[PDB]
């Protein structure tokens, strides 16, 4: 079974009522658990059962569905609540697998992407790498595009974590070329699609 | 073979 | 109250062995089906393995089939993982997970996790790391964009500061990611006022103390 949970990364606020959907591609009947993982720390099982609470979840957790769709359901959001949810299916022979999990993150703020040619000083390495930055702004997942053609594999992304300073948070998603492979291409492109609203910064190489 | 997902505790 | 430790992890050769320890405190063990459950932030968690309470039944998943070995000792309440053959994919954050106790024919979830143990599956010896800048080049959201490449270092940690210490607002230090290459890799970018580009000087402080090597880079824009 492949576990597929949308939206992968969800904005909330305190007190808001957060109802994140998990779907398996087979049927599971109700045999799903929910998790919360803080940032470096331990899963903590929420909901077992798809509609079963676990001894120490508070009330505010709720579960229900079966079968194919599933549905984790917060009542009000708690500053303590901010983290990333899995949902996970044990059913039949089917052993046992986890989605790609949903980010509850706070609000706020002014969402800009920036692109990065790859260095002078990394050109003689021989190597280049283009990065695509994103601030305060998140993916459904960020797209690249040398010469209009859509890349894969060759792009590795990653991510920030708000903190008290503040709730700016970012994504970096970097293109690594080679040199002889990036002197034969000339428009490069990061595009990043949030809603409906894909925002493409490029650039040609040399300018 | 049975099922993997059998109880597996006592 | 309950708990699971967990031991034995560390940068290991492409193709060699580790084994992985978990010590088991508070609840009855042998009465207890546990389980293997690493994660890579790239990816998400995946199931390894799973250990009957008696040791009778023993599973694995495929990309881990024939190369893993799972087993458990009742007697000191300790659960290990053998690990051969390991690959760079391989290179996870392993938990040893502990399943609910249920009543029936069936499974359940999974109530207790460990801390996690951290396995780097590299043949990367140590190696000072390659900073290069992230000139911006006026940007948009009402302020300018620069940042430093901190690129082909093994092993972590590396440490990054901006103006000396004195630069921290905005800064945004990404996370390390394990590159193709076996060695690390990450950005660390700040969100600076568009006037102070010719104004202020920015430069990057990277420290890698595993190779004793501190690469300070002034970043600078290009015209």
């Amino acid at each position: 079974v492949q576990m597929t949970q949308s939206p992968s990364t969800l904005s909330a606020s305190v007190g808001d009522r957060v109802t994140l959907t998990c779907r398996a591609s087979q049927s599971i009947s109700s045999w799903l658990a929910w998790y919360q993982q803080k940032p470096g720390k331990a899963p903590k099982l929420l909901i077992y059962d798809a509609s079963s609470l676990e001894s120490g979840v508070p009330s505010r957790f709720s579960g229900s569905g079966s079968g194919t769709e599933f549905t984790l359901t917060i009542s009000s959001l708690q500053p303590d609540d901010f983290a990333t949810y899995y949902c996970q299916q044990y059913n039949s022979y089917s052993f046992w697998t986890f989605g790609q999990g949903t980010k509850v993150e706070i609000k706020r703020a002014a969402p800009s992407v920036f692109i990065f040619p790859p260095s002078d000083e990394q050109l003689k390495s021989g190597t280049a790498s283009v990065v695509c930055l994103l601030n305060n702004f998140y993916p459904r997942e960020v797209q690249w595009k040398v010469d209009n053609a859509l890349q894969s594999g060759n792009s590795q992304e990653s991510v920030t974590e708000q903190d008290s300073k503040d709730s700016t948070y970012s994504l970096s998603s970097t293109l690594t070329l080679s040199k002889a492979d990036y002197e034969k291409h000339k428009v490069y492109a990061c595009e990043v699609t949030h809603q409906g609203s894909p925002v493409t910064k490029s650039f040609n190489r040399g300018e | 073979n049975p099922d993997p997902n059998a109880n597996p505790n006592v | 109250q309950v708990q699971l430790v967990e031991s034995g992890g560390g940068v290991v050769q492409p193709g060699r062995s580790l084994r992985l320890s978990c010590a088991a405190s508070g609840f009855a063990f042998n009465t207890y089906g546990m389980h293997w459950v690493r994660q890579t932030p790239g990816k998400g968690l995946e199931w390894v393995a799973i250990i009957w309470y008696d040791g009778s039944q023993k599973y694995y998943a495929d990309s881990v089939q024939g190369r893993f070995i799972i087993s458990r000792d009742n007697h000191k309440n300790t659960l290990s993982l053998q690990m051969n053959g390991l690959r760079a994919e391989d290179t996870a954050v392993y938990f040893c997970v502990r399943v609910r106790f249920s009543v029936g024919p069936h499974g359940s979830a999974f109530d207790l996790w460990g801390q996690g143990t951290m396995v780097i599956v590299s043949s990367a010896s140590t190696k000072g790391p390659s900073v290069f800048p992230l000139a911006p080049s006026s940007t948009s959201g009402g302020t300018a964009a620069l940042g430093c490449l901190v690129k082909d270092y093994f092993p972590e940690p590396v440490t990054v500061s901006w103006n000396s210490g004195a630069l921290t607002s905005g800064v945004h230090t990404f996370p390390a990611v394990l590159q193709s290459s076996g060695l690390y890799s990450l950005s660390s970018v700040v969100t600076v006022p568009s006037s102070s580009l010719g104004t202020q000087t920015y430069i990057c402080n990277v420290n890698h103390k595993p190779s004793n090597t501190k690469v300070d880079k002034k970043v600078e824009p290009k015209s």
